[PDB]
RNA sequence: ACGGGGAAUCAGGGUUCGAUUCCGGAGAGGGAGCCUGAGAAACGGCUACCACAUCCAAGGAAGGCAGCAGGCGCGCAAAUUACCCACUCCCGACCCGGGGAGGUAGUGACGAAAAAUAACAAUACAGGACUCUUUCGAGGCCCUGUAAUUGGAAUGAGUCCACUUUAAAUCCUUUAACGAGGAUCCAUUGGAGGGCAAGUCUGGUGCCAGCAGCCGCGGUAAUUCCAGCUCCAAUAGCGUAUAUUAAAGUUGCUGCAGUUAAAAAGCUCGUAGUUGGAUCU
């Protein structure tokens, strides 16, 4: 049972803040060891420079080749594999290009089919991928 | 430092569940019945009702000889009689909880222009207000969600500069007179 | 709507009282006070240049 | 900071000056004078805001610079001179006379007064000390020091000052049964008879006051100003008689006073 | 894997051009149109097929 | 981590944010020491040292934008080297001078408020409804439109004289004159398997390209990809990413659990803590 006195608030307030630490949603946002491990550092987006186009394989029950891009981030030098989303969207990218990268949507976890990929390309060469895919703009060289 | 006020306030709340049939259906019936433009004009009148229910529901926990309930509760019913939503014999604080959205939507200037017969449809009232043909006691009112008070219901008319009440014809009639 | 117009208005006793007690911009609309023709940035340059110069060569500068 | 402040922001002004939000960043910042800056009304607010004589803070300069304004019978050419409680403002070019008395709602008021009354004011005695070859002094709440006072004047009483000469004419003492005005707190501007004074040695005296309708209230002792001996005020009173109406009957007064129209 | 097929079906698709129709409706008159479609003069007809955009 | 006043969310309890215009603190590249003065350990004052760095005739001289603008760098990430002391106030010997304080414009889909993108009438329908005919079918009685059918009446958005506004301008308000029939003066952003409103329609591809937050879809009939049509939702706004709050009675004081799902210490003694039986007018 729980303690239930009237002078027991120090037992109550301090049992909770030790028991709060077994909460993995609490710990991953308060310990600080998973924000120095995050490649962004707690930003929504980041920019980088494309090293190469590595295309990685889908997971078990369904087969395709997810076309990704190996990015090296500007602000801390870290490296990142980001997913180039729609079809024919690797054909707007060459090597050594500057790419704004987002998260995939699961807040630092992989999104189902793709293994170990937590980011997706947003803009290439300071123009948007939705502007290139839908033909609204032209790829600047 | 600036001499500006940053005090603003949102006037609507969006629902918790976005795709819910018979919420969609009921609000579409209230859009079509009263000539409104989008859902946000129903969510706005749902919000001023939810402020009035909530303030009366707070005042119902204080007892009948409270100071605050007797003052602020009589000033809540006074406004609801004044805009014509409540009647006069129903001024206990518990016929507030029997009010609905339609009581508040019947008091807009749009439906009152339709009710008095200055229009011939509920969408004909929206344009006749918005084209500046409608005045209230002296003043051209250009806003359809102008809640008509009870004393200003007897003075709603046709705006003495307009082709409908005043008489100087518009853009179209004069050009056809030029081509006569 | 366009039927009324509100303003202020003041009726003085004479012209000298309405030349002393009145703001200059509301006399300049009557042709009675004429502001000069300096920009604000000309005056601050001319002010800060004679800061660099002692006694009677300050009236020479500008 | 390093040394004293010379500006006043507008939102940080006293509430009873009733300055609106959107006219500027700054408020008039009263000059040092007889009154605390929280307890005063500057002369720029009395001319521009209350009386509507001026229209800008340059016309108050143009009015005060013609030496048309006497505050306690001395001509004042500072527009931020702090006028406070029981101060007489004589404007002789028009012929009016005002006294700054609080009204029932915790603010000052435009209280026009007769020039037969404007020759005197009351002050409250604040400290009495001897010195300088045994000569006794007063210090009032206007910092007016009046040496050689009456020996029956003590602390917290009320004198009556003649304003052309500076001398005391007659006084009221602190007792029960005396008519008092509250000059601070949440009962400010209220007029009632002193019922009781509870002593708290090493802390503040509490002075229970009784209305002319029966509404009892209390204050600390420093917010107490003896106005009359008995029940007769030695100064005039505003349109309301220092008697605070509750908001219900304050509403009833409006919704019954509009029915005299036609 | 092999990157050579990228945009295969996007470039393989037969290019059909969009057919010109009228300007739809906007705003309050659109809400009036879809209220008139569903509520006033609803059809006394084959009910329980209440699936607008029913193909067959 | 500058602290408060406060802000977001919220049944009740809570949780998280608070650099940011008000109050209080601190600091002017980093430490240190002073002069003057009522007040400064002052940086739009001085003297050193450490760090940068400007001119130089090489002997010397001068620096401090976390003021307003502006520039570079950094980065996901943020406006004009504009006008004025007219307002609000401050300083001075001062009714007069000054103020990048402050005000006014410019940029600005941060965000919040109002709110257009059409209304009406006459016809006709192999449309519906109301009165009669057993039924065919008889009507201005009420409604509807995949009528790009006809028809005038109404109007802003723009274009633009004038007034008004203001320091002077702008903007809005007020008014001339022009200003709508595919009223081309075209409304977009996401979606149509389920969660979750809305097509197992047609063409293409054939575990490929790709979609999909999750479940799943695609191997030759794909309700899911690429498109055409049609439909849906919000609507001058709508997607995405990340922080956070509710949902979370999945942190539990209210209010969880502990035989078998994660979990009761091997047992007992024991100080602090926590909790302690009747009884007095």
């Amino acid at each position: 049972g729980k303690c239930r006195g009237l002078r027991t608030a120090r037992k109550l307030r301090s049992h909770r803040r030790d028991q709060k630490w077994h909460d993995k949603q609490y710990k991953k946002a308060h310990l600080g060891t998973a924000l120095k491990a995050n490649p962004f550092g707690g930003a929504s987006h980041a920019k980088g420079i494309v090293l190469e186009k590595v295309g990685v394989e889908a997971k078990q029950p369904n087969s395709a080749i997810r076309k990704c891009v190996r990015v090296q981030l500007i602000k801390n030098g870290k490296k990142i594999t980001a997913f180039v989303p729609n079809d024919g969207c690797l054909n707007f990218i060459e090597e050594n290009d500057e790419v704004l990268v987002a998260g995939f949507g699961r807040k630092g976890h992989a999104v189902g089919d793709i293994p170990g990929v937590r980011f997706k390309v947003v803009k290439v060469a300071n123009v948007s991928l939705l502007a290139l895919y839908k033909g609204k703009k032209e790829r600047p060289r | 430092p600036v001499a500006r006020s940053w005090v603003c306030r949102k006037t609507y709340v969006t629902p918790r569940r976005p795709f819910e049939k018979s919420r969609l259906d009921q609000e579409l019936k209230l859009i079509g019945e009263y000539g409104l433009r989008n859902k946000r004009e129903v969510w706005r009148v749902k919000f001023t009702l939810a402020k009035i229910r909530k303030a009366a529901r707070e005042l119902l926990t204080l007892d009948e000889k409270d100071p605050r309930r007797l003052f602020e509760g009589n000033a809540l019913l006074r406004r609801l009689v004044r805009i014509g939503v409540l009647d006069e014999g129903k001024m206990k604080l518990d016929y507030i909880l029997g009010l609905k959205i339609e009581d508040f939507l019947e008091r807009r200037l749009q439906t009152q222009v339709f009710k008095l017969g200055l229009a011939k449809s509920i969408h004909h009232a929206r344009v006749l207000i918005r084209q500046r043909h409608i005045r209230v006691r002296k003043q051209v009112v250009n806003i359809p969600s102008f809640i008509v008070r009870l004393d200003s219901q007897k003075h709603i008319d046709f705006s003495l500069r307009s082709p409908y009440g005043g008489g100087r014809p518009g853009r179209v009639k004069r050009k056809n007179a030029k081509k006569g | 709507g366009g039927g009324k117009t509100t303003g202020f208005g003041m009726i003085y006793d004479s012209l000298d009282y309405a030349k002393k007690n009145e703001p200059k911009h509301r006399l300049a609309r009557h042709g009675l006070y004429e502001k000069k023709k300096t920009s604000r940035k000309q005056r601050k340059e001319r002010k800060n240049r004679m800061k660099k110069v002692r006694g009677t060569a300050k009236a020479n500068v500008g | 900071a390093r040394g004293p402040k010379k500006h006043l922001k507008r939102v940080a002004a006293p509430k009873h000056w009733m300055l609106d939000k959107l006219t500027g960043v700054f408020a008039p910042r009263p000059s040092t004078g007889p009154h605390k800056l929280r307890e005063c009304l500057p002369l720029i607010i009395f001319l521009r805001n209350r009386l509507k004589y001026a229209l800008t803070g340059d016309e108050v300069k143009k009015i005060c610079m013609q030496r048309f304004i006497k505050i306690d019978g001395k001509v004042r050419t500072d527009i931020t001179y702090p006028a406070g409680f029981m101060d007489v403002i004589s404007i002789d070019k028009t012929g009016e006379n005002f006294r700054l008395i609080y009204d029932t709602k915790g603010r000052f008021a435009v209280h026009r007064i007769t020039p037969e009354e404007a020759k005197y004011k009351l002050c409250k005695v604040r400290k009495i000390f001897v010195g300088t070859k045994g000569i006794p002094h007063l210090v009032t709440h206007d910092a007016r020091t009046i040496r050689y006072p009456d020996p029956l004047i003590k602390v917290n009483d009320t004198i009556q000052i003649d304003l052309e000469t500076g001398k005391i004419t007659d006084f009221i003492k602190f007792d029960t049964g005396n008519l008092c005005m509250v000059t601070g707190g949440a009962n400010l501007g209220r007029i009632g008879v002193i019922t009781n004074r509870e002593r708290h040695p090493g802390s503040f005296d509490v002075v229970h006051v009784k209305d002319a309708n029966g509404n009892s209230f209390a204050t600390r002792l420093s917010n107490i100003f003896v106005i009359g001996k008995g029940n007769k005020p030695w100064i005039s009173l505003p349109r309301g008689k220092g008697i605070r109406l509750t908001i219900a009957e304050e509403r009833d007064k409006r919704l019954a006073a509009k029915q005299s129209s036609g | 894997g092999s990157l050579a097929r990228a945009g295969k079906v996007r470039g393989q698709t037969p290019k059909v051009a969009k057919q010109e129709k009228k300007k739809k409706k906007t705003g309050r008159a659109k809400r009036r149109m879809q209220y008139n479609r569903r509520f006033v003069n609803v059809v006394p007809t084959f009910g329980k097929k209440k699936g607008p955009n029913a193909n067959s």
